[PDB]
Order: structure tokens, then sequence, then C-alpha cells
């Protein structure tokens, strides 16, 4: 069924499972033609799929030549989305395919069922859960490979970097999510936390910076406060 | 004109002959129905007075034979059956018109309901639909699933009506996904009406026959059925000239004769919304659209 806070363990046990957001598939920033009409120019996108136990982030980058002489994008989108998914998933060895695939919106239901025929044995969930995956745009290495790509390319990212060999998958998840969640309610502050101590570098095969334990709970707070503060200044309490 | 007797009447019923109706008392002396119009299918059907529930009724058409009715206190239901020696039955029958103890099918002759109900039902198909080839009758009721139910448990007793599912592998071509789901065309025209159905009349014939079971029986896989084959065509951006035409008149005479205090579980919302508002051929409809709008405006 759908995935919520009651069966959020559920993520972490040994099923393969991928979580699918299509929030960057489709990017544009709309103008004004010389008419004083309304134009979009589309920007490259991106897939983000996401195995949340291994950290496996498989980023399809969505070239805007995609897009040429099409019509009706946002919906073409999400059949986009749903054909690069069942391209990965025939791509990998039957070991590695996913029992599940849980979608962040649920308009992605229907055409991933429909690309996924061929696989009636992996489910296609839809979640309750209102999560942050929109901001991996926000983390400057993958907005940076998103929008050099000249050619549809897959890029390959662990998105714990090496977490996982100090704290569980359930631990990773959180820190990833509340992470994603400050750079969605306020991206600047969210950058000045990670960057502010010119010591703490980020390594060339990584995304987020190398803080020791104590340091990621420093964080971690500093993250949760400006999600509140933010919490306070659009809702004045 | 053709009769369907009954050897008795012994417990309280509502007799239906396709769209009409009447009460028979408790061994009240009925003794069954004459002069019912030759040409076209029909369905008897019952409802006892005690426990209204099971609708049931038999689909026949008489010039397959000659049938009458005789209730079975064992099974205790009315059951058809068929009189193999042709004087004996003309002999039942003459000996009951003259004691003038049937009812005569009470057909209007400005009225055309029944024909535009049953304009492409056969025999032939019903029996392919409801199989039981030691009779050429076919009995229906309430509580029968369809084969496509029994996927989702008695196979003698199912209403093989022709699969659809829209999320399928036959509905949607390899490569083709996002077009053939938008865009059923591929699945109306080439699978099922060149593939399946041969033709366009055996496709309606099927249409009217579940709406009917639907209606007369409240069978509920019947009405699934009905509602799935007109959502194919209105979901098809490419439908036959002659098909749309006479959908809309198929169309029009089943929601003029559905009772209006059945609209509630015989009728799909978002089936019927999406059909005649928001579909290809949501402009192709205007008489079925106009008897809706005048008679349910309210489900819409
Ligand atoms: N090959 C780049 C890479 N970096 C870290 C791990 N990996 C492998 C990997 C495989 C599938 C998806 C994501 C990551």
């Amino acid at each position: 069924g759908a995935m919520n806070s009651s069966n959020y363990a559920e993520l972490f046990n040994n099923d393969i499972k991928l979580f699918v957001d299509d929030t960057n598939v489709y990017r544009v920033t709309v103008h004004k033609t010389f008419e004083g009409n309304v134009a979009t120019k589309a920007i490259n996108g991106c897939i983000f799929t996401l195995n949340p136990k291994t950290g496996h982030l498989f980023l399809k980058i969505i070239h805007t030549s995609v897009w040429a002489g099409q019509k009706r994008l946002s919906q073409l989108a999400k059949w986009k989305t749903a054909e690069e998914v069942s391209a990965l998933v025939r791509s990998l060895p039957k070991e590695e395919q996913p029992k599940q695939i849980i979608v962040t919106r649920k308009a992605m239901l229907d055409p991933l069922e429909v690309h996924m025929l061929d696989f009636p044995n992996i489910a296609i969930r839809p979640t309750e859960l209102r999560l942050p995956f929109s901001a991996a745009m926000s983390i400057d290495k993958l907005s940076d490979v998103v929008m050099k790509a000249t050619e549809p390319q897959m890029v390959l990212f662990n998105i714990y970097d090496d977490w996982l060999d100090r704290i569980s998958s359930y631990t990773a998840f959180s820190r990833l999510t509340l992470l994603l969640r400050a750079l969605k309610t306020n991206e600047e502050s969210a950058k000045m936390i990670l960057l502010s101590d010119p010591t703490i570098t980020i390594k060339s095969y990584h995304l987020w910076p190398s803080f020791t334990d104590e340091q990621w709970i420093t964080i971690e707070s500093q993250m949760r406060d400006l999600i509140l503060t933010e919490y306070g200044r659009k809702y004045n309490v | 004109m053709n009769t369907v007797p009954f050897t008795s009447a012994p417990i309280e019923v509502t007799i239906g002959i396709d769209q009409y109706s009447f009460n028979v008392k408790e061994n009240q002396p009925f003794h069954g129905i004459k002069d019912i119009p030759i040409g076209h299918v029909h369905v008897i059907h019952f409802q006892h007075a005690d426990n209204s529930s099971m609708r049931y009724g038999y689909w026949f058409d008489c010039r397959m034979g000659n049938f009458y009715i005789q209730y079975d206190p064992k099974d205790g239901l009315y059951k058809m059956m068929e009189e193999r020696d042709g004087a004996k039955f003309e002999n039942i029958v003459h000996n009951f018109k003259e004691r003038q103890m049937m009812v005569s099918y009470p057909k209007i002759d400005e009225d055309d309901t029944w024909y535009n109900l049953t304009e492409f039902v056969q025999m032939d198909k019903i029996r392919k639909i409801v199989r039981k080839d030691e009779n050429q009758f076919s009995y229906v009721d309430s509580s029968m699933t369809t084969v496509q139910e029994n996927e989702l448990s008695d196979p003698a007793h199912s209403l093989n009506y022709t699969v659809i599912n829209f999320k399928s592998r036959e509905a949607i071509r390899p490569g083709h996904e996002m077009e053939d789901f938008l865009d059923k065309s591929y699945y109306l025209n080439t699978v099922m009406l060149q593939g399946i159905f041969k033709n366009s009349s055996n496709y309606f014939g099927e249409l009217q026959f579940a709406f009917l079971n639907a209606m007369f029986f409240g069978n509920y896989g019947s009405s699934l059925q009905w509602h799935a084959m007109i959502e194919l065509i209105c979901s098809s951006a490419t439908v036959p000239k002659h098909m749309l035409d006479k959908l809309d008149e198929i169309l029009y005479y089943q929601i003029k004769t559905l009772p209006e205090q059945y609209s509630d579980i015989l009728l799909n919302e978002r089936v019927w919304n999406i059909c005649l508002y928001s579909s290809f051929q949501k402009n192709s409809l205007h008489n079925t659209e106009k008897i809706m709008e005048n008679k349910y405006p309210e489900l819409l």
C-alpha cells in the first residue's frame, strides 16, 4: 500500500527498493517574448532514483533535447520518467532489481505501472510522506553535472558519502532528509551552515563535508533550528 | 406471436418479461405469457415475494424452440424447460389460451424500446457468455460473477464476458506505452474490434447484454463490463463514424429505460463524467448527454 509514518522502518529492511522522484525532470525559466507574451525555455533536468538502504543514487540526466518538438511537456515528463526507470530496472541483473518502487508523487503511479507491465512482481507504491527530494538540485555537485550535460547521461552517486561505515541506514536516511528539508526551506542559510567552517572540506569523491561525529550533531542541530525558524518566519509563531 | 406457458405459480413472485412486470399471488391461476414478439431475444425473470434476494431469469428466443416455466419445490425456483413434443405444447397452449389464463406481452405499437435495447444481441452470443450448451436458453442471476471478477470461483456458473483491462499487455503495445494508454484506439480497433469481436455489431451486442443483466438482475460484474466497453470507445481518438452514431442511440435507450431509483448503484460517476465531458468523444454523444443531463444532473 502507501508508505507513511507507520511503516517507515520497511525502507531499511533487506528487500531492495527504490524511491523515484520526478520533480526536477522538466525544468523551465519562464520569460517574456519580444511581443510581450510569455515563453518557457527548458533547462536540463534529472530523475532522482534512490536506494534508501544503500544510498545508491541513479541520477538520470534529462537533456533539453528530449523535449524538442513535443507537446504537453509536463505530462510527457511523467511518461519519460517512467520509461527511464523501467530501462534502468531492465539494465540491472535480476538479483539487483527492486521488489518495490516508491514514487514520491501519485501522478507517477499509472505511467510507471504501464511501463513496468513486464515486471508484475515489482510493487509500485505511492507515499503519504512529503519528502524533500526536490531539493537534490541544491547539492552543488549534482546541480553541476546536470547543467553541464550535453547529451542524455546516467551519473552514479552514493548520496550518503561514507556515512554507512559509522551509522545505520535509518540514521543516514534521517540525516539526508534533514539536510534536504533544510536546503528546501532556506537554501542560503542551509548552505551557510554546511560551509561556514573553512577547515571542513568536501572530499573529491563525496557530496557533503567530512564532519566528525560531534560536528554532525552540531550541524544536525543547526539544521533543525533553521527548519523551525523558517516555520516561524512563514507562520509568524 | 409466440407463447411461454407456465405449469402453475405455487409461490408468490413478481414476474418480468423484458421491461414489463406483474405480480402473481401464491397459487393464483397464472399459466403464462402470450403474444411475445418474434424476432428479438427476450428475458423472463423472477423476484420471489419472500426473498427479494436473488433476482434471476432466462434469456431465450422463441424461434429456437418451445419453452415453458415450471416451479421446482426442491430447488425453490421457477425453471425454464424445453418441450420437445410439438403437439403436446400447442395443445397445452391452446387449452390455456381458451381459458384466458395468460397475460399478453403488453407492447405499445408506437414503442421500439425493446428492439433498441437488444438490436445487436443474438442468442448465439449470449450462449457463449453463459455456458450451458444442453439448453437453448440461458440462466442469469444477481450473484453470478464474471471471468475477470474470478481472476482477482465456480467456473461453470460464470459470465464469460470479454476481459478488458486498460493497464494490461493486451492493451499496451511495447514502446507505445504513453500513446496507447492515453488514446486507446489501438486496443479498440485492432485488438478488440478486428481481433476479438470481428465487427462492431458483436461488440455492441455484448455491451447491450451486459447492460441488460446489470439492470434486470443487479449483476455487479455485468455493470462493470458495460461501463468498461463504453469507456474503451469514449477513450479512443479514432472510432469509426458509424459506431459513434450508433453508440449514442444505444446508450440513449439504456439511460432512458433505467429505473430512476437505481441510478445510484448502476451508474459509475467517473466513467460517465469522463465519457461525456473530458474524453475524445465528449462531443459525439449528443442524445445520450442530453438525456443524462435532464434526468441525472446530480451524478454530474
Ligand atoms: N560508481 C559510482 C559510485 N560511487 C559510489 C558508489 N558507486 C557505485 C554505485 C552504483 C550504483 C548507483 C550508485 C552508485
